RNA sequence: UUACAAAUAAGCGCUCUCAACUUAAUUUAUGAAUAAAAUCUAAAUAAAAUAUAUACGUACACCCUCUAACCUAGAGAAGGUUA
């Protein structure tokens, strides 16, 4: 989780979500585009 | 006639027996502190051990649940019988109607419903057994107004190269910007004669005979002061009460007269052959 | 009119009680019913001067409502007086300790800031739910509508209420539902 | 000089008792202040607050 | 309502609110609480004042009618 | 009648009737001074 | 609405629907919203419009079988999660899959919850009279809705 | 052990020290919007998970004779004791 003033979407299976007050892309083949708002 | 009338409760009315379960609470005592000896155990090592005597200890006044505070029920005993000659007479009132000469200091014990007891019941040293942990409270030795090197542990000044008048003073009160000095702050005042409580005092022996109980280490006060024990309120000793006497000692029923003296199983009882680390 | 001088003026500034029923009202709305009444400003003969105020019974403090997150992002803060003495707790987690704090201290702010608040706050008499000791009830003169109409759920709506509601789609043949 | 300036704050405390004492008379009939007082000038009554 | 005939002058029902039980007179101090609990006032209004204050007052303050 | 005890209220009541028995009402019309005759 | 039935053989079975009430008062409106003249008078308090289009365990429909435009859509969307954060919705609690109780925990009643109260937190510095930090109430899908005030609604408390 | 070459005070001597209702980052389970054997949910939900803290316990409670004497209580006052 790297946390960023804008969030993108980096590869293909990379998905977006809204948890907890804040959005988060979230990929499951590559852990690091992981990212935070 | 009167400490005489209250030494058979069983056969004066008792009120219900009830069994002990999970969560019970029972009575504490009012001891006196005699003083402090060497105990040793059957490992050779040597521990400090404070002496501590039930002297006319009774219960006095119950107050249920609902009239004294929701949670649980209280009840007042008193030690160590006093004269009767400089007394206020509401105190005198109050002990002629139970029966009783006065005692010196009463405390309060959160008991639950199960372990309540009849007023008018004397409570004796054999109530607590060798091996149970204890908490001990009672007023620490006063030393009267004092500095902060000595109240609080304060470093204070050097004593040479050139110092004016300063070597156990307070240093500085506070920071400037707030303007004022913090409530709480450190300061010189009275020490001592408050309330403390140790906790976690092993009991190591009872002495039936004179009612004597062996807690182990120090407790708060001067030789010769009232003192307040009761069972340990520790985490680890939640669950004590189990095989004690529940409500508390009778030696009244005498099911089976106790020895003089009731040891702790460590404990290297004195008569027996020395301590050989074989 | 015709009455004794005396009596005519024990009448006139005597003190009633009212009661509100907190359930499902937001605490503020709450208040400034309370606070009119507890000043005695529903009088026409109210002066600062006179102590005219009444009593004011407020009961199911307990399930009193917010709008919005407001339980979640109203926060109050005390502070001991000791360094590090400094507490915020939100609104939840003081009316988990204390059901009744919520609406005295509502109340509190919308009083006038002035030594006769505090004698107006005993006047008030908060009960976290329905049960009231005998004496107060005896004392009630009457009840105050609800400031907030509270929304049916549901299961409280009849069958005719429903029925009474078009359907405003039809669901096709062909789905799981 | 504080009598002196009293003696016109005392004209205008005087009508916010008047307005106060209006309004808990006339929400005891159901009827806020403004709708009491705009609509009897409506009806050509000049009664004054006092 | 029908009166409540079983069982009155107000100072009787006033003496039953202040029942005089504990050391017989009470001090200023638990007094006043019971005064103030039984009035819905505070403590601060039932204690006295000094005597610049008392010679201050009136001794005929005006009446209308 | 008002009153601070329900006897003191009722006693009120009774001097209300009374009042408006024998016709001295604090409403009643005032006395008359103005006749020259 | 056909129900799936089991036994391995497995068969859905259609049964018959409810029908709606006929002749809307405004026909040739696209959405059923505006086929009875509903755009801007529904709010999270009428459970009698919204329940229509949930499911059972209170999810809601999709778009494709409800027919309503995106815009009322999110209307519905938003106000039904209002409506179940206000216990309005008794009937439509989740499913408790297995060895699951509900969490015991006393209820706080709260209306016009923008938020899920979870992911909410404090306002520990809440600010001046003009840096005031505001405490959001209802919601901004709804800021068309027919108001019968003065003026706007306050939605920043 | 060091003093008062006092009956005490000290440390360099000895003893005792604990519970967390409720919560952040984060991680799981059920599950719609979104046709899924999707999705941790500023959707309805069930949980686990820092440091905090006081819901929760200990301590305190008593109601006040006092010429005077004495006190391990103390500047004074207060407080304790009196076969
Ligand atoms: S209301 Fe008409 S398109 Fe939805
Ligand atoms: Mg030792
Ligand atoms: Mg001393
Ligand atoms: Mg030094
Ligand atoms: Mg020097
Ligand atoms: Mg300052
Ligand atoms: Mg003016
Ligand atoms: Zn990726």
């Amino acid at each position: 989780f790297k946390t960023k003033g804008v969030i993108k979407k980096r590869c293909k299976d990379c998905y977006k979500v809204k948890r907890r007050g804040r959005w988060f892309i979230l990929c499951k083949t590559n852990p690091k585009h992981k990212q935070r708002q | 006639t009167q400490l005489t009338s209250k030494l058979n409760p069983l056969k004066d009315e008792p009120w219900p027996l009830h069994p002990w379960e999970p969560g019970s609470f029972r009575v504490g005592l009012i001891a006196l502190k005699l003083g402090m000896m060497p105990l040793w155990t059957k490992d050779g090592q040597k521990h400090a051990v404070t002496l501590l005597q039930v002297q006319d200890c009774h219960v006095l006044k119950y107050t249920p649940k609902e009239d004294h505070n929701g949670k649980i029920a209280a009840l007042t005993v008193g030690g160590k019988t006093v004269s009767r000659f400089y007394k206020p007479d509401s105190r005198l009132e109050f002990y002629r109607d139970l029966g009783l000469p006065p005692k010196q200091i009463h405390k309060i014990f959160h008991v639950t419903d199960n372990a309540v007891i009849k007023p008018g019941t004397p409570l004796y040293a054999a109530h607590f057994r060798p091996g149970q942990y204890v908490d001990v409270t009672a007023k620490t030795i006063g030393k009267g107004f004092q500095g902060v090197m000595k109240r609080w542990g304060f470093k204070g000044q050097p004593a040479s190269h050139g110092q004016t008048k300063t070597h156990r003073r307070p240093g500085a009160i506070s920071t400037g910007d707030i303007a004022r000095v913090w409530p709480g702050t450190k300061m010189p005042g009275r020490m001592g004669n408050q309330n403390r409580t140790v906790y976690g005092l092993k009991v190591w022996r009872v002495n039936t005979k004179h009612n004597i109980i062996y807690v182990n280490g120090s407790v708060p006060g001067h030789k010769n002061c009232l003192v307040k024990i009761k069972d340990s309120t520790l985490p680890a000793y939640k669950d004590s009460c189990k095989n004690l006497p529940f409500p508390t000692y009778f030696p009244d029923g005498d099911e089976e007269e106790l020895p003089e003296d009731l040891f702790d199983e460590s404990v290297w009882q004195p008569s027996e052959p020395s301590i050989t680390f074989a | 009119s015709s009455f004794s001088r005396a009596p005519q003026q024990w009448a006139t500034f005597a003190r009633m009680w009212y009661l509100l029923d907190g359930k499902m009202q937001p605490p503020g709305k709450l208040a400034v019913i309370a606070s009119n009444k507890l000043q005695g400003l529903n009088k026409p003969v109210y002066h600062q001067l006179s102590d005219c105020g009444d009593h004011v019974v407020i009961i199911n403090t307990r399930h009193i409502a917010f709008s919005g997150n407001k339980w979640e992002q109203k926060v109050y803060s005390s502070h001991t007086g000791y360094p590090g003495g400094f507490r915020q707790v939100t609104a939840a987690q003081l009316h988990r300790k204390d059901p009744v704090a919520i609406v005295k201290l509502a109340i509190y702010g919308m009083l006038p800031k002035n030594l006769h608040r505090r004698t107006m706050m005993q006047r008030l008499h908060l009960f976290p739910d329905e049960d009231i000791p005998e004496d107060i009830l005896k004392n009630l003169v009457e009840e105050l509508p609800q400031p907030r109409r509270v929304p049916k759920r549901l299961d409280e709506y009849t069958q005719e209420e429903i029925e009474a509601f078009p359907r405003v789609w039809t669901p096709p043949d062909d789905f799981r539902m | 000089v504080k009598c002196t300036k009293a003696r016109r704050l005392k004209k205008r405390n005087l009508r916010t008792l008047w307005i106060n004492r209006i309004t808990a008379a006339s929400q005891e009939h159901g009827l806020k202040y403004p709708a009491f007082i705009v609509n009897l000038i409506k009806c050509q009554v000049e009664l004054n607050r006092k | 309502k029908p009166i409540p005939q079983p069982d009155e002058t107000h100072e009787q029902i006033l003496k039953a609110k202040l029942e005089v039980r504990k050391s017989k007179q009470l001090e200023q101090g638990p007094m006043i609480e019971q005064l103030s609990k039984v009035f819905y006032t505070t403590k601060h209004r039932w204690y006295p004042h000094g005597q610049y204050h008392n010679r201050r007052k009136k001794l005929n303050p005006p009446r209308d009618r | 009648g008002p009153g601070e005890t329900v006897l003191v209220a009722e006693e009120e009541a009774a001097r209300v009737a009374l009042r408006k028995l024998y016709g001295f009402t604090e409403n009643r019309r005032p006395w008359d001074y103005s006749k020259p005759k | 609405l056909r129900e799936v039935v089991k036994i391995t053989v497995i068969e859905g079975r259609i049964t018959e629907t409810p029908k709606a009430t006929p002749d809307p008062p405004n026909p040739s409106g696209q959405c059923p919203i505006c086929r009875w003249n509903l755009k801007h008078k529904y709010t999270y308090e009428d459970v009698l419009l919204l329940s229509q289009f949930i499911r059972p365990y209170g999810g809601m429909l999709p778009r494709r079988v409800t027919g309503l435009c995106r815009e009322e859509h999110r209307k519905i969307e938003e106000c039904v999660k209002m409506a179940h954060r206000a216990g309005l919705l008794p009937n439509h609690r989740p499913q408790l899959p297995e060895g699951c109780l509900p969490k015991d925990k006393p209820k706080l009643n709260r209306y016009l919850t923008r938020w899920a109260p979870k992911s909410v937190k404090p306002i520990y510095k809440k600010g001046h009279r003009w840096n005031k930090v505001g405490m959001a109430v209802g919601s901004p899908l709804l800021k068309d809705n027919v108001c019968y005030s003065r003026r706007p609604l306050k939605m920043m408390h």
